C-alpha cells in the first residue's frame, strides 16, 4: 500500500507564477523535496541606469496578486535615499490602502486557492439545507435560512449536470479522496462562502481604488509624500468608511467562523509543515525612519525561541546562487548584489531554480503571517494576543500546534482580523488629523548624485526590502529581496534547505496519483513565484 | 469540462504578474461568478483551478482537443531568446505549448501588454528576447486579437468576447490589432482637466496649490496626448482613475511604453 519513489507536480496551480515541486517520497512519507521556480524576467538588469523616479512603476510589475507592495516598497527606498521625512497625511494614506490591501489578498487566499484542498463541492450536492442552515448560524451571529442554502444547491447541481466542470475538471476530490473529512452539511457552507467571497473581493479592492487609483496596480504614490488631494474629501472618506465596514464584517462573521470550523476538522494538520526560524519587518508606522514605531514590530527567531527575539540587523540579509541559475557560488549582500543569468538545466551543476537563496546570518527564514503573529505576539501585542488565544481556545489546542500548515493557516486569519480593526483606527487618527487643520499630503525633495537607500515592508506574505545604489543621479544598482524568495528559494552554498523545502519533509500522502497532501502545505506558505524571481 | 451549450475558453499564463488575471477577478455586472457559471466554460486556468500537476495538463490537453474548439486567452510575453529556455511550464518551454496551441484556437485574445507588445520584460536590454504574441508567432499564421493596458480595464475584455461569442468574427481593429471600440481614443480628449491644459493652466509640481485645485498634470508627465484607452469614461472599480487620482498617465497601453514614454515625469 505504502508508496516509495518520485512524485512531480508541475505546474503547482491555485499559486501566482510557475512552480514545480519534486519531492522523494519513501513509505507513505515525503523524504527529500526541490522547490523549482520556472520562469525568469530579470526586472534588476532592465532597472539599471534609468531614473530613480520610474523604479516605482518597473517594480509594481512584478506582481499583480499583491499589486501594491512593491510601488510602495520602492517608493519607501528612493524616499529614504533622498532624505525626505513625508507629510504625516501621506503616511496614513499609504497605511490605509496597504491595510485594505491584506484584507483582500488574505480573504481571496483562503477561499479561492486554499480551500479545495480541504473541501469537496461535490459531496455539498447531497447535504441536507435545513440542517446546514443550522448548523451555519450556531458558528456565526450572521443568521442563514435553510432557503439560502438551497439557492445554492441549485446552482451548483445545474452546473455540475452540464458535464462542463470547468475549474473543478480533474480535482483531486472527485469520487471520494481518502483525505477529505468535510460531512455534506459543511462542505455546502463553505461552497457557499467561496461563492459569497466572489463578490464580496470586489468591494475589499475598490476599497483601495478609493485612495489609490485604481487595483490592480495603484498610481498615487511619488517620491515625497501621495498625489490624491481627493483623499482629504469627505466623500472619498465615507466611501472607504463604508466598504471596510462591509469587508470588516465578512472577515469576523463568515471569514473567522469558517475557518476553526475547516481547522477543527482537519485538527490532524497539526502535525506537519513546521519550521525553525522566522523574520519580519514590522509595519504601519508613525515615523517613516523608525521600523520600531511600527503597530507590528520588526524581529527575528532562531529556533523558534520565541523568548529571545533578537533585533533585524540589515547587514546580515545576503543572496546565494550556488543552486540557482547564475553565474558561480558568491553569496551577495542586495548593496553589493549581482544578477547574472547562466542556465544549466534542472539539476544541471545542482543548479534548480531561478530564485537566489537569501539567508540572514547564514539560515532559512520562514516570514510572513505565522512569523508577524507569533513575534508580536511574543512581544506582547495586546490585540494579537487577544484574538490569537481566543482563537486557540475554540480549537482547545496549545501555543505549540501554531508551528505546522494549521497554524501557518490560522495566523493568516488571525492577522487578518487584527488588522481589520486597526483600519478603523487609522481611518480615526486620520480623520482627527484631517480635522485639526493639516491638508499637506507631498513634501519637496532634492536628487542627491550619489546616494544608497532602502525600504522596507512587511506584506502579506511577509519581509519585503527594496535597495538602490544612486550614482551621478541614475540607477547604478537596483536589487528586490521578496517574501517568497525567503521561503520558496532554493538551498544556499552550505545546503541547508530552505522554509519549504524542510517543512514538506514527512507530509504523509495516501495516494500519489492525488497528491493534495503536497499542495496543503505548499499553499498555506502562499506562494508568489513572480515575485520571488522577478 | 468541454461539451456543448458553454463556450469553451482555455487561459494561458507566460510571462507575466498576473496583474490581468486580478483584473478579469475584479467583472462587474456581470461579476466572475456569473461569468464562469452561465455565460462561459472556464476550462483551463492556473490560478484557480482545482487539479494540479499530470491532473492540470490533462485537463488542457482535454480542452484543446475537444471536438467543439476553444477560445483562447494570453496572458503575458513569450521568453525567446537561448530557445525559449527562459520561460518553462512542465518542462516545455513557453514557446512551444503557444506554438502548439494558439494555431489550434478559433479566435486567440492577447490580454494585457505583456502579450500583446512584449510588456515590462522585453523592456532594454531584453535578458530574455520577450516578444508579443503576434510577433513570436506571426511564422504560424496566429493573428491575435489584441486589448492593450496593464492591466486592462476588465470591461474591455468582457466586451470583446460578448461581441465575438454572437458573431463569430472580430470588432473593428486598429494598426496596431486594437478594438477601435475600446481603444480609438487618446485618453487626453476624454479627461476632465483638458480645460485647464487648453489654457496653459499646468501644475509644476504636485505638492503645488495648482496641483491642488486639480490643474493639468502635462508638466509633470502626463503621456495622456499619445496614449489610447478608456480609462476617464469607464473608470476603475467603478470608481477612480489615474489622474482623478493625481498621478500622471503613463501611457501603460501602448507598444514600446516602458523605453519610448521614459522618463514618465518628463515631457
Ligand atoms: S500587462 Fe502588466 S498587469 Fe498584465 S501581466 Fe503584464 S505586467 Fe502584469
Ligand atoms: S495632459 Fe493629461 S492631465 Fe492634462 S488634460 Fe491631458 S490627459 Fe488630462
Ligand atoms: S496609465 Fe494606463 S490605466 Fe489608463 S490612465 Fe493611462 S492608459
Ligand atoms: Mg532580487
Amino acid at each position: 500500500s505504502s508508496y516509495s519513489g518520485p512524485i512531480v507536480v508541475d505546474p503547482v496551480t491555485r499559486i501566482e507564477g510557475h512552480l514545480r515541486i519534486e519531492v522523494e517520497v519513501e513509505n507513505g512519507k515525503v523524504k527529500n523535496a526541490y522547490s523549482s521556480s520556472t520562469l525568469f524576467r530579470g526586472l534588476e538588469i532592465i532597472l539599471k541606469g534609468r531614473d530613480p523616479r520610474d523604479a516605482q512603476h518597473f517594480t509594481q510589475r512584478t506582481c499583480g496578486v499583491c499589486t501594491y507592495t512593491h510601488a510602495l516598497a520602492s517608493t519607501r527606498c528612493v524616499d529614504n535615499a533622498v532624505g525626505v521625512h513625508i507629510p504625516k497625511n501621506a503616511t496614513y494614506i499609504r497605511n490605509l490602502v496597504l491595510g485594505a490591501q491584506y484584507l483582500h489578498d488574505h480573504i481571496v487566499h483562503f477561499y479561492h486557492l486554499h480551500a479545495l484542498d480541504f473541501v469537496d463541492v461535490t459531496a455539498a450536492l447531497k447535504a441536507d439545507p435545513a440542517k446546514a442552515a443550522k448548523v451555519a448560524s450556531s458558528i456565526s451571529p450572521r443568521k442563514t435560512t435553510a432557503a439560502d442554502l438551497k439557492a445554492v444547491q441549485d446552482k451548483l447541481k445545474t452546473f455540475v449536470e452540464t458535464g462542463q466542470l470547468g475549474p473543478f475538471t480533474n480535482a483531486y476530490f472527485l469520487g471520494g479522496h481518502p483525505a477529505y473529512y468535510l460531512d455534506p452539511e459543511t462542505n455546502l457552507i463553505a461552497t457557499a462562502h467561496y461563492l459569497e467571497a466572489l463578490r464580496l473581493q470586489v468591494k475589499a479592492a475598490r476599497a483601495m481604488a478609493v485612495f489609490g487609483a485604481k487595483n490592480p496596480h495603484t498610481q498615487f504614490t511619488v517620491v515625497g509624500g501621495v498625489t490624491c488631494y481627493d483623499a482629504l474629501t469627505p466623500q472619498r472618506i465615507a466611501e472607504f468608511e463604508a466598504l471596510w465596514k462591509e469587508t470588516k464584517a465578512f472577515v469576523d462573521e463568515v471569514y473567522i467562523p469558517d475557518l476553526l470550523v475547516v481547522a477543527a476538522a482537519y485538527k490532524d494538520w497539526t502535525q506537519y509543515g513546521g519550521t525553525d526560524n522566522f523574520i519580519t519587518f514590522g509595519e504601519f508606522p508613525k515615523d517613516e525612519y523608525d521600523l520600531n514605531s511600527r503597530f507590528f514590530k520588526p524581529g527575528v527567531v532562531f529556533k523558534r525561541d520565541f523568548k529571545n527575539i533578537k533585533p533585524f540587523d540589515k547587514m546580515q540579509i545576503e543572496e546565494h546562487v550556488r543552486h540557482s541559475w547564475y553565474e558561480g557560488a558568491e553569496a551577495r549582500h542586495p548593496w553589493k548584489g549581482q544578477t547574472q543569468p547562466k542556465y544549466t538545466d534542472l539539476h544541471g551543476d545542482d543548479r534548480y531554480s531561478w530564485m537566489k537563496a537569501p539567508r540572514y546570518m547564514g539560515e532559512p527564514m520562514e516570514t510572513g503571517p505565522l512569523a508577524q503573529v507569533l513575534i508580536a505576539y511574543s512581544q506582547g501585542h495586546p490585540k494579537v494576543k487577544a484574538v490569537t488565544d481566543a482563537v486557540l481556545a475554540k480549537l482547545g489546542v496549545g501555543p505549540e500546534a501554531l508551528f505546522s500548515t494549521l497554524g501557518r493557516t490560522a495566523a493568516r486569519g488571525i492577522e487578518t482580523a487584527v488588522i481589520a480593526e486597526y483600519v478603523g483606527v487609522m481611518l480615526q487618527e486620520y480623520k482627527d488629523n484631517i480635522a485639526k487643520g493639516d491638508n499637506v499630503i507631498c513634501a519637496p525633495w532634492e536628487m542627491p548624485k550619489q546616494a544608497e537607500g532602502v525600504g522596507f515592508v512587511n506584506a502579506p506574505r511577509g519581509g519585503l526590502s527594496h535597495w538602490i545604489r544612486i550614482e551621478d543621479g541614475k540607477i547604478g544598482n537596483f536589487q528586490l529581496v521578496v517574501p517568497s524568495t525567503w521561503t520558496l528559494g532554493p538551498r544556499c552554498d552550505k545546503n541547508n534547505v530552505s522554509p519549504v523545502e524542510a517543512s514538506l519533509i514527512g507530509t504523509p500522502v495516501a495516494d500519489a496519483k492525488r497528491p493534495v497532501e503536497i499542495l496543503r502545505t505548499v499553499h498555506s506558505f502562499d506562494p508568489c513565484i513572480a515575485c520571488g524571481v522577478h | 469540462l468541454m461539451g456543448p451549450r458553454r463556450p469553451s475558453v482555455v487561459y494561458l499564463h507566460n510571462a507575466e504578474c498576473t496583474g490581468c488575471s486580478e483584473s478579469v477577478l475584479r467583472a462587474f455586472e456581470p461579476y466572475i461568478d456569473t461569468l464562469i457559471l452561465d455565460t462561459l466554460s472556464l476550462d483551463y486556468h492556473e490560478t484557480i483551478m482545482a487539479a494540479a500537476g499530470d491532473a492540470a495538463e490533462a485537463a488542457l490537453e482535454q480542452a484543446v482537443n475537444s471536438p467543439h474548439g476553444f477560445i483562447a486567452v494570453v496572458e503575458g510575453g513569450i521568453p525567446t531568446a537561448a530557445n525559449g529556455i527562459y520561460g518553462k511550464v512542465a518542462n516545455h518551454t513557453m514557446l512551444d505549448i503557444c506554438s502548439r496551441i494558439l494555431p489550434k484556437a478559433q479566435a486567440v485574445i492577447a490580454y494585457g501588454t505583456c502579450a500583446t507588445f512584449g510588456g515590462v520584460q522585453a523592456a532594454k536590454p531584453n535578458p530574455t528576447g520577450a516578444k508579443g504574441v503576434n510577433d513570436a508567432l506571426k511564422h504560424l499564421g496566429v493573428k491575435a486579437i489584441n486589448i492593450a493596458g496593464c492591466p486592462p480595464n476588465p470591461y474591455n475584455l468582457v466586451g470583446t468576447i460578448v461581441y465575438y461569442l454572437k458573431n463569430k468574427a472580430a470588432p473593428e481593429l486598429d494598426s496596431l490589432n486594437r478594438p477601435t471600440m475600446f481603444f480609438g481614443q487618446t485618453v487626453h480628449e476624454q479627461c476632465p482637466r483638458l480645460p485647464h491644459f487648453d489654457a496653459g493652466e499646468f501644475a509644476p509640481s504636485f505638492e503645488s496649490e495648482e496641483a491642488r485645485k486639480g490643474w493639468c498634470l502635462y508638466e509633470l508627465g502626463c503621456k495622456g496626448p499619445v496614449t489610447m484607452n478608456n480609462c476617464p469614461k469607464i473608470k476603475f472599480n467603478q470608481t477612480n482613475w489615474p489622474v482623478d487620482a493625481g498621478h500622471p498617465c503613463i501611457g501603460c497601453s501602448e507598444p514600446d511604453f516602458w523605453d519610448a514614454m521614459t522618463p514618465f515625469y518628463q515631457n
